[PDB]
This record gives structure tokens, C-alpha cells and sequence, in this order.
């Protein structure tokens, strides 16, 4: 039982780890989104 | 009223001169990438208000 | 019409005053006391 | 002469901005898919912990 | 059963969203951490 | 979630 709380403890912080890039990724996301509008409207002035 | 509209209408084309300037420069001056600083796009929204 | 005879390339559909001024400085004339007339802009063209 | 300068650097840099646009829709797909991965990953190590703690529970 | 699906979607995405904050918390920790090394080092060589 | 899922489980 104590192995296995051990094995538990170390599988949830590896998932912690995991979601921390998986958010990071989210926030670069976002930025990205963010910057990719930001391009099309400067496209489009740009165009003009 | 029609001097002082004359008077808007001359200061305006040259807000316009002023604007074909800036941007001019803006673009010319970076030597690099313009969708990386965001400065470029804060001139650019003040140059599209 | 001796450039033309010539075959001088010469561009017809352009003004005088607009070919040798500014609009800048052709603002800043009628500020400082000028007629509008297109003699008294060439003649402020000659003057600079 | 200048004014032609000016204006092939406004082209060139209308052409990079082109490029960008391209290379950062193609990055936005691949981080869309390199979260859903990861997503999927930590799905997948909940549903280790569920049996983690089944067996636990069990044993 | 699929109410308690519904709930351990909602549960894992609260749980998500708080593990974001915590690793955003751990983040300005870290800032936090260097910025009083690089301090502590400041106050030392300024002291003398 | 451990226990949402134990009570999953049974029901």
C-alpha cells in the first residue's frame, strides 16, 4: 500500500508536469491566436 | 466658417503627409522582422485611427 | 512643342507648381501672407 | 530614386509578414496538436492513478 | 452514470485550472527566487 | 475524483 502511494504520488506529479506544458503550450497558443489577428488586420491595412 | 474649414482641410492633408511619413519610416527604419517587437503594432493602430 | 518635335519625352498631364513645390511649403506660404494663384506659386518657386 | 528604395523595403517586408503568417498558422497547428497530445498523455496517466488506487483499494 | 461523467469532466478541468494558477504561482516563485539572489548579491557589493 | 470515481464504479 505504501509502494503503491509512492507510485501514486511520483504518477501525480509527472501528471502535474505534464499539464504545466500542456497550459504553457494553451498560453503560447493564445498568444499566437492573439498575434495571428493582430497580422490579418495589418494584412489588410497593409493590402490597402 | 468657410476660411476656418479651408484651415481644417489644409492641417488634415497635412496629418495625411504626416502619416505617409511615418509610416515610411516605420517600415524603412526596423532592419529585421516586423511581426516580432509589438511597438510596430502599436504605431500601426495609431496610424489606422 | 519643340520637346515634342524633338521627342524629348516630357509628361503633359502635370502642373508647374505642383512639379517644383511642396505641398508642405505651399501650406506654409499661404500661411505667411500669399495668394492662392498659380502665378504667385510659381513666383515663390522662383523666389526659393 | 529613394522613394523607389522605400518602397521595395515596405515590399519586402509586406512579403516576410506573408511568410510569418504562413509559418505561424502552420505553428499554431502544430502546438494545437502537440497540447491535444498532451492532453491525451494526462488523461491517460489519470486513468493510471484510477487504477493505482483501485488496486490499492483492493489490496 | 452519465451525470457522473459530466462531473468528472467539470472536477478535471477545476482541477486543471487550479494546477495552471499553482504552476503560474510556482513561476513567480522562481522569478521570486532569482530576483532575491540577484538582490541579496546587489546588497552585498553596495554595502561595501 | 477519487471518490466520484469509486462511486461511478459501484453505481
Amino acid at each position: 500500500i505504501r509502494d503503491l502511494e509512492a507510485s501514486i504520488a511520483r504518477y501525480k506529479e509527472e501528471y502535474a508536469v505534464l499539464i504545466s506544458e500542456a497550459q504553457a503550450i494553451k498560453a503560447d497558443l493564445a498568444a499566437v491566436e492573439a498575434k495571428v489577428n493582430r497580422s490579418t488586420a495589418l494584412l489588410k491595412s497593409l493590402s490597402a | 466658417k468657410r476660411s476656418d474649414l479651408l484651415k481644417l482641410q489644409g492641417e488634415f492633408q497635412l496629418r495625411l503627409r504626416q502619416l505617409e511619413k511615418s509610416l515610411l519610416q516605420a517600415l524603412n527604419e526596423v532592419k529585421g522582422r516586423i511581426l516580432d517587437d509589438d511597438t510596430i503594432i502599436t504605431t500601426l493602430e495609431n496610424l489606422k485611427r | 512643342h519643340h520637346l515634342q518635335q524633338a521627342n524629348i519625352q516630357f509628361r503633359t498631364d502635370i502642373a508647374r507648381t505642383e512639379y517644383l513645390s511642396n505641398a508642405d511649403e505651399r501650406l506654409r506660404w499661404q500661411a505667411s501672407s500669399l495668394p492662392a494663384d498659380d502665378l504667385c506659386t510659381e513666383n515663390a518657386i522662383m523666389l526659393k | 530614386e529613394e522613394q523607389q528604395m522605400h518602397l521595395n523595403v515596405g515590399l519586402r517586408k509586406i512579403k516576410e509578414t506573408v511568410d510569418q503568417v504562413e509559418e505561424l498558422r502552420r505553428d499554431l497547428r502544430i502546438k494545437s496538436q502537440e497540447l491535444e497530445v498532451k492532453n491525451a498523455a494526462a488523461n491517460d496517466k489519470l486513468k493510471k492513478m484510477v487504477k493505482d488506487q483501485q488496486e490499492a483499494e483492493k489490496k
